[PDB]
RNA sequence: UAGCACACUCGGGCGCGAGCCCCGAGGGCCGGGAGACGGGUUCUUCCGCCAGGCCGCUCCGCGGAAGGUGAGCCGGGUCCUAA
RNA sequence: CACCCCGGUGGGGGAUCCCUCGGCCUGCGCGCCGGGCAAGGACGCGGACGCACGCGAUAGACGGCACGAUCCUCAGACACGACUGCCGGUCUCCGACAGCGGCGCAGCCGCAGACAACCCCCCGGACUUAAGCAUAUCACUAGGGGGCGGAGAAGAAACCAACAGGGAUUCCUGCAGUAGCGGCGAGCGAACAGGGACGAGCCCGCAUGGCAAUCGGCAUCGCCGAGUUGUGACAGCGCACCGCGAACGCCCCGGACAGGGCGGCCACAGAGGGCGACAGCCCCGUAGCAGCGCGCAGCGGAGCGAGUAGCGCUGCUUGGUCAUGCAGCGCGAAGCGGUGGUGGCGCCAUCGAAGGCUAAAUACGCCGCAGGACCGAUAGCGCACAAGUACCGCGAGGGGACGGCGACGA
């Protein structure tokens, strides 16, 4: 009753895909992601010290940041076509 | 379950195309230490969390 | 108002972007011969008028109806029925679909 | 001693630099000494080995053999010389991989712009010897 | 590298737009032959890459053209300004940081920097 | 060792191999067929197996290769509001 | 016969030892996010491509420059540039709007979101210690909220002092476990000096009146706007920045010489790594070697700070004690005021609050670099491996295991 019989009724799925963080944590009734806190503007304060190691900055692709490290290393010379045009004048 | 949103089916298709063995020409590459796909997923043993 | 983006990329929606290829399956051959219908595998974001406009542009034949189905294998299968009779068989030999 | 603090004497970092060297560096690490007849002409100690280089084997089983370089493989660092071979079971003759340090170049290939690259190292060696001659003169 | 960049510099920007559309068509004919027949393994590779090569030369010519159009503009387009950093774009200029009030100007003018050496 | 199939039976077939796979016969038994949620390719075809299936398997929800989901009218959105 | 013990061989398992492209620690360097769409995510992208990693419809090397002959499993590609390196392009979609705000504003902009080690502001525990416990302690911590930056904050005295006086801040030393606070219990606990690092000072307001001399915007030397409820000032920057680098032969053993033996050689190079055993001379390297320029102009200077200071009460805080700081409320100043380890009053002494800015010394993770009396696969990071992966949890979250043939020639 309390255990094995009651697990047959667990066919609802409350936490669905979050559109911000992509974890299966967006609640349907609550309309809030339990992981990242969407749709609050700021990110939810992560519930563990390891949660930054899993989900924080640097754990993803860092598509813009890897470009701006490379430009900062070279001195922010920017677009190579426009670099020669500013140098001629 | 035959009624699904667009997001559910795209995630289900992405899980399906992923679920395949290593292509057999990869076993002849040098430095290929992989013999079978350890991330193979069977539908009855391993569940997907696509809700 | 000055333009903020001076250098703009060319727009999408080219017919080669929409159509990946025409299928040579056992089903697709049966649709070419019996139903005057080509089967194209297309981009999954392509709508029915965009797919039909691509077939009229790239293969230069008028299109009666477009049926689409997003496959579970990842792509969008599009069934393109042509207007003129015997014409899908005329396309698939010239296009090399069969 | 190495007085440059910015370069490593660390074994771990030197070993990682050898096995994860990129292809431009792996070409340099596969250098081979010249003969004395090449060193009177070119002057430099060694040069990176290339296909179609004539080579005498200096160490190993094939020591004393001469042959052309028929295959260089940068990953696994192995030079394959013509007439340094071993058969498989099915009679197929396989070239045996020799390290570039065990080969001495007898005749340098000069075809695909390599004569430019040899002369660039030769002239920079000659120019740098002129500067060190003037500095020791002064 | 079937289409070389040397030939693409001669074409104009709209001439490269038609070339990328024509090359996209041939890629669709190549993807047809890959499904129906065999192909040399990198034919789709090569045609995909020279579409990218035509479009890059199109972009590189267009950055050069749009720069000389809006060079002496009051507000250049954001494409043609250097993308430093949002913080570095919002920085005060070196002229603005050197701005000082009149009393700091008169004092530096009336008591300028002296160049001297001491010895005992 | 505890334990694990113990309403089936007979003949035939394919097969290296058969109590269980297939066919025919006999004897019995009970649900079966459509939707949702949930599953996600398990569907279907071809090939396989000396691995998995509380035994065995030539079989399979297994392994491999494929194939398959077509809508103005069905369901949802492009509609309406309920709490 | 079984059973047991000892040994041999074979199993079984993975200890030991040796190894190590990993960790850890320390130092140094860097300190650069975002509507130009970030962090993160979703989905796609390879001829044969699952995972990993890379990438974005220009989707598994697109361009420029440098490099110069391989990449490879097949097929193929390749001096019309393979493999690479550096930089730049392209860079889907979700994710920063009921948006909010500035400027006369045909319009142009900004804020949001990330980062959470360092730093600033607010909020603020309890376990714990007191051998119980309530004040105290833990602790003005943890934690939560907000906000920056490459540092931040602070900062040119309403200061310290009591001397023959010193002279911004920050940091170190030191005062000092001291004065002091404290159920005067447990415990807590500074400051001036002296010495040092580093050094740096400035500004707004009450600016002309023979004329706002000032600024913003534009489609620009002319409009429009701001503004008299008052606008007004230039001393610092930049470029260049290499390619080469010495010196070894023979014999023995061995699968192989880097070993042994003999004989040399180079060294401003005998650091280290690779190479079929342990290499100064085989290779990569190592020691060694290379700079500069361009700027700085003018016109006010006694301006001064109020619902404050202070007092009273309250709450918090502090070592701060008849109040150290902070706040709220009541009262509410002055031309003189504040302060003087902090009761009141008087002296004398010393400063000028209630406006603003300010380098350097100081702190610090990721990351990069270099080191180390560190650990050496149950250790060291959770991860030397398709590790924040597999996997589990409705969820917040939780989180492993797994290294080794050889001359990669057979
Ligand atoms: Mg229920
Ligand atoms: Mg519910
Ligand atoms: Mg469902
Ligand atoms: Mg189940
Ligand atoms: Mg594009
Ligand atoms: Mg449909
Ligand atoms: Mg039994
Ligand atoms: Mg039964
Ligand atoms: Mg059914
Ligand atoms: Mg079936
Ligand atoms: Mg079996
Ligand atoms: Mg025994
Ligand atoms: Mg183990
Ligand atoms: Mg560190
Ligand atoms: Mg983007
Ligand atoms: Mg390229
Ligand atoms: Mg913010
Ligand atoms: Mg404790
Ligand atoms: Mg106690
Ligand atoms: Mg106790
Ligand atoms: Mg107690
Ligand atoms: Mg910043
Ligand atoms: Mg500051
Ligand atoms: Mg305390
Ligand atoms: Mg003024
Ligand atoms: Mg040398
Ligand atoms: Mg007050
Ligand atoms: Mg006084
Ligand atoms: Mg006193
Ligand atoms: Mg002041
Ligand atoms: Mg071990
Ligand atoms: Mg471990
Ligand atoms: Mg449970
Ligand atoms: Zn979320």
């Amino acid at each position: 009753s309390k255990g094995t019989s009651s697990f047959g009724k667990k066919n609802k799925r409350n936490h669905i895909l979050c559109v911000r963080c992509g974890s299966m944590s967006y609640h349907k009734q609550k309309l809030r992601c339990s992981s990242c806190g969407y749709p609050e503007k700021k990110l939810r304060n992560r519930g563990s010290p390891k949660a930054r190691r899993r989900r924080g900055e640097g754990t993803g692709r860092m598509r813009h940041l890897k470009k701006v490290r490379r430009a900062a290393r070279n001195g922010f010379k920017g677009n190579a076509i426009l670099r020669a045009l500013r140098n001629a004048n | 379950g035959s009624r699904k949103t667009e997001i559910i089916k795209t995630r289900l298709s992405r899980a399906l195309v992923r679920n395949r063995p290593i292509p057999v020409w990869k076993r002849r590459m040098r430095g290929n230490t992989q013999q079978y796909n350890m991330k193979r997923r069977h539908w009855r043993r391993n569940k997907l969390k696509i809700y | 108002k000055y333009t903020r983006k001076a250098v703009t990329q060319p727009a999408t929606g080219h017919p080669a972007d929409i159509i990946r290829f025409g299928a040579c399956n056992e089903k697709a051959v049966r649709l070419i011969e019996n139903n005057n219908t080509l089967v194209f595998i297309c981009d999954k974001y392509a709508t029915k008028p965009q797919i039909g406009n691509a077939v009229t542009r790239f293969y230069k034949v008028p299109v009666e109806k477009v049926n689409t189905a997003r496959s579970i294998k990842g792509y969008k299968k599009a069934y393109v029925k042509l207007k003129n009779e015997g014409d899908a068989l005329k396309i698939a030999n010239e296009a090399g679909i069969i | 001693m190495k007085f440059n603090k910015e370069k490593t004497a660390s074994r771990r970092k030197n070993r990682k630099a050898h096995f994860t060297a990129n292809s431009t560096e792996r070409r340099i690490r596969m250098s081979s000494p010249l003969s004395k007849e090449l060193r009177e002409k070119y002057g430099f100690r060694s040069f990176p080995i290339r296909r179609n280089d004539k080579v005498v084997v200096m160490k190993g089983r094939f020591k004393g053999n001469t042959g052309t370089v028929v295959e260089v493989r940068r990953k696994m660092y192995k030079v394959y010389v013509d007439s340094c071979e071993a058969s498989k079971m099915n009679g197929r003759k396989v070239r045996v991989g020799i390290d570039a340090s065990n080969l001495k170049i007898i005749e340098l290939y000069q075809g695909d712009g390599r004569d430019k690259i040899l002369e660039r190292k030769m002239n920079n060696r000659r120019m740098q010897m002129e500067r060190a001659a003037k500095i020791k003169m002064e | 590298m079937k289409i070389r960049t040397l030939e693409l510099r001669e074409k104009s920007v709209e001439e490269l737009e038609t070339l990328a559309f024509s090359l996209k068509e041939e890629l669709l004919r190549l993807r047809q032959q890959k499904n129906t027949q065999t192909l040399k393994p990198h034919e789709i590779r090569v045609m995909r890459k020279n579409i990218a090569r035509v479009l890059t030369v199109r972009t590189e010519k267009l950055y050069a053209e749009m720069y000389e159009k809006h060079k002496n503009d009051k507000r250049m387009p954001k494409d043609l300004r250097p993308r430093l950093t949002k913080a570095k774009r919002m920085a005060l200029t070196k002229r603005q940081l050197n701005m000082s009030v009149h009393s700091v100007c008169k004092r530096r003018r009336a008591y300028p920097r002296m160049y001297f050496s001491y010895s005992e």
